[PDB]
């Protein structure tokens, strides 16, 4: 029943839903705060011995294999992001409508909702490739219409295998959502009532958690296509380095006199049992450069040990 | 379960121009004139951009005069608010270790209070903390470096659950420079007690320290975070406005207009000779492109010429402009400038004294409220006794005390009407005792003959 | 016009706001709050209620 | 679903009525009565009886 305001806080924030930290989504994406040096920061575990046991012939032993241990080595790439110059203008939308000054406060306000919104948008785009290139991804394109509200979550949990109780969340799109909506709301094979159409779980236990990201979907029209990757527990790390600096600068040289800000931060990704391929990749790697495949190692030896899987549903 | 530190509140986001402006009004002139583009705008934009003309604004500026009556404002109210000393109600000898050095600096507590008031009232927040070490130090965190807290209601109670601030100290080598170290502390209410985690953030690196809770003498933790903010309205989390907003603004209409008055002055101040009627013929005849206007020589002028010596005329009227700035801030702070030339009838001033000491009214007891809590809570810590006050100096418009109010007092204290401490502090606040009461009484039973 | 806009913030950031009345309040406030109000009743009972 | 016979929501007739149904948020729709009622009686004479009008 609230609709009256206070003054400019019908300034947009934000559109996206990003509220997908910590308990949100049952501790499946970790927001932490710790300073990391360098550009990478990696730690090395041992490795598990294939052959540990072997048939044995106490008759004739004959020749013994030889064996070794290896470790490896994991990793948490960091990257580099900030904020356009941003100019500051004076009052001049006063023809009848008003026009404050407090350009600072706005800007403070659009660029906590935003830099929210790109670490979760960086995160699950990261999330997605490096799935991608592990090979746990589901794609259901062509069977039948696309999606279906719970048969295609068990195709992802096949996927996963013994381990399937490991997984506890899908975050998806909203497209994918409404889908299940209709779906149920048209039940073909009677096993919902009028009060239980609106369930958000997938029927395991595991609550769907919804946002609009773009690294969520991809292309358009009949090429359209959703992910929606289910995690596990603390599968993505997103550590951000306590590292804000901002300014405001004048200009000299022009009409007015150019007002500025401009903000620069960082932070570090981190999918569980795959590594960020530096060689292959780069130092600062670009949002479009996480999202490639093949930069992501899967340093985990089974599948299992990695935390994430992918569904791809149109 | 840490995340996001180094995060300000928006609240504060939005007050930081009007806290960074206050600021510059304290510092003095050099302050305002240093950012004299944000205050003063250039009366030519189209020149501004030439470089002809910022020179001109530095002329402009340079010639400026800034009043800094805010500054005084300030220093006034802590004047009266802080006159002799506050008292502290309880035990003394238990208590001397928070007294004479209240954060281990040997800095008196009076001393801090007396920059926490400043604080306070001049833009309206502050900060204290007490934390154990064996002895606790109650803290001070300015109003800049609080920046993060949190009001959920738990068992339907206003509690401050999360709160963070930030610490600057300079980490020593065995050389001679200056480092700086951003320590946060991180304070936390989970299920009704108190947590709190630091963060080291060594020399040239980040490291924080592990969960701990601290516990009063016997036990049991706590339930409330030791952190009280104290602001000119009241002691609550939220934003308060800043006292000095007001009287800032028309410090700088003040300052913009002694600038055009200024340059108005060095101008068209000095008188114009304006030799009219004249001809370059005269000129290279007679005048030979120079005047002795001395008394013993006079000058030739041509039929029908006219010299008027022509200059600005006083009480112009931005230096009347000026005049009205000067009464509204008159108007708004109590003491800020004082006025020779008004008198003023006595008797009817002390039915406004109440209400233009309002500030220093609130102010006091939101400070004393805030130390006297911050000393319970060192009681707490240390497993002293609870019922103990530190009340600051509530009474303003100080003076000596006078010779009738002096036999009034005396009468009193022989009646059963004030207590002999009152009384001794009475007499102390006027200006006429000087020692302890304790050293007053072991040489009073002293039988001098005299 | 544009310049009308120019014109009207040129107008505007040069006016000064007296700002009487938060004054007024602020005196009226101190009035009624000098010194503290008075309790009446037991107070060992109501303690947790005035700290 | 708040239910309204509005002239508004149903715009046609026979086979060509087209009812519209609206799915609002929070504050999506503000009135505001502008409280500049004025209601004026005025009276006629010169007939057999007083004419008046609101």
């Amino acid at each position: 029943v609230f609709n009256d305001w206070a003054y400019k806080t019908m300034s947009e924030v934000l559109d996206q839903q990003v509220e997908l930290f910590n308990g949100a989504t049952r501790g499946a994406i970790i927001l932490r705060s710790a300073g990391n040096t360098g550009d990478l920061s990696e730690a090395a575990f041992w490795a598990k011995i294939q052959g540990l046991v072997r048939p044995r012939d106490p008759y004739s032993n004959a020749d013994v294999a030889a064996k070794d241990l290896r470790q490896l080595v994991d990793n948490t790439i960091k990257v580099a992001s900030g904020t356009p110059p941003i100019n500051i203008p004076p009052s001049m939308l006063r023809w009848i409508q008003k026009n404050p000054q407090e350009a600072g406060a706005v800007i403070g306000q659009q660029l906590a909702g935003d830099t929210m919104q790109d670490m979760l948008n960086n995160g699950l785009a990261a999330g997605k490739a490096a799935f991608t290139a592990g090979g746990a991804v589901h794609d259901i394109s062509a069977a039948g219409t696309g999606l279906m509200t719970q048969r295609a979550f068990n195709a992802a949990q096949r996927i996963f295998g013994d381990r399937s109780t490991d997984i506890q969340v899908w975050v998806s799109h909203s497209s994918p959502l409404f889908d299940l909506y209709d779906n149920a709301l048209a039940n073909a094979e009677q096993l919902y009532v009028f009060g239980t159409v609106n369930v958000r779980a997938d029927a395991f236990g595991r609550p769907i958690i919804i946002t609009d990201s773009p690294a969520l979907v991809s292309g358009a029209a009949e090429t359209l296509r959703h992910s929606t990757l289910g995690l596990t527990t603390g599968a993505i790390l997103i550590e951000q380095n306590q590292d804000f600096d901002s300014t405001v600068v004048d200009g000299t040289g022009k009409q007015n006199i150019t007002r500025q800000y401009q903000a620069e931060w960082s932070y570090n990704l981190g999918v569980n049992g795959y590594a960020y391929d530096i060689a292959t990749g780069g130092k600062a790697p670009n949002p479009t450069a996480l999202a490639t495949a093949a930069n992501w190692d899967k340093i985990s030896t089974s599948i299992k040990d990695t935390g994430g899987v992918v569904l791809v549903t149109k | 379960d840490s995340n996001n530190i180094k995060y300000v509140r928006e609240d504060a986001k939005k007050m930081h121009k009007l806290w960074a402006h206050i600021r510059m009004a304290m510092e003095g002139s050099r302050a305002i004139k240093d950012n004299a583009k944000e205050f003063v705008p250039h009366p030519d934009n189209t020149k501004a951009t030439t470089p002809e003309g910022v020179a001109r604004y530095k002329a402009y500026i340079e010639r400026a005069v800034w009043y800094g009556a805010s500054a005084n404002t300030v220093d006034g109210m802590l004047g009266q608010i802080f006159a002799r000393d506050p008292v502290f109600t309880g035990p003394e000898d238990k208590f001397d270790m928070l007294i004479n050095d209240v954060d281990g600096s040997g800095l008196s507590i009076h001393q801090q209070a007396r920059d926490s008031a400043e604080d306070a009232l001049s833009l309206g927040r502050g900060g204290l903390f007490v934390d154990y070490s064996a002895r606790p130090y109650i803290k001070f965190i300015a109003a800049e470096d609080i920046l993060n807290w949190r009001e959920r209601w738990v068992n339907g109670a206003k509690r401050t659950t999360l709160l963070v601030f930030r610490e600057e100290s300079d980490a020593d080598d065995d050389g001679y420079q200056i480092y700086k170290e951003e320590v946060w502390r991180e304070l936390r209410l989970v299920d009704g007690t108190y947590w709190q985690r630091t963060w080291r953030e060594n020399d040239g690196q980040l490291y924080v320290d592990d969960w701990i809770s601290p516990t009063k003498a016997d036990g049991s933790q706590f339930d409330e975070i030791p952190f009280v903010i104290f602001g000119s309205k009241n002691n609550d989390p939220t934003i308060d406005m800043p006292p000095m907003r007001d009287l800032v603004e028309l410090n700088i209409a003040h300052f913009r207009n002694s600038a055009d008055y200024e340059e108005a002055c060095f101008i068209c101040g000095q008188p114009t000779l304006f030799l009219s009627g004249l001809t370059e013929h005269w000129v290279k005849n007679v005048l030979g492109g120079a005047v002795v206007i001395g008394s013993r020589d006079a000058v030739p002028l041509p039929v029908n010429a006219k010299p008027e010596l022509l200059q600005a005329e006083g009480n112009g009227m931005v230096k009347e402009a000026m005049d009205q700035k000067e009464r509204q801030m008159v108007a708004l702070g109590a003491k800020l400038i004082d006025s020779d030339k008004t008198q003023r009838t006595f008797g009817e001033a002390s039915m406004e004294a109440a209400a233009q000491n309002s500030v220093l009214s609130r102010v006091s007891k939101n400070v004393s409220d805030a130390y006297t809590k911050a000393l319970r809570w060192a009681a707490m810590f240390l497993g002293l006794d609870e019922k103990i006050e530190y009340e600051l100096n509530s009474d303003f418009d100080i003076n000596k005390m006078s010779p009738e109010e002096l036999a009034a007092v005396i009468s009193a204290w022989q009646s059963n009407a004030i207590s002999f401490t009152e009384m001794r502090w009475q007499i102390k606040k006027g200006g006429r005792a000087y020692l302890e009461d304790e050293d007053m009484r072991n040489e009073s039973e002293q039988d001098d003959p005299l």
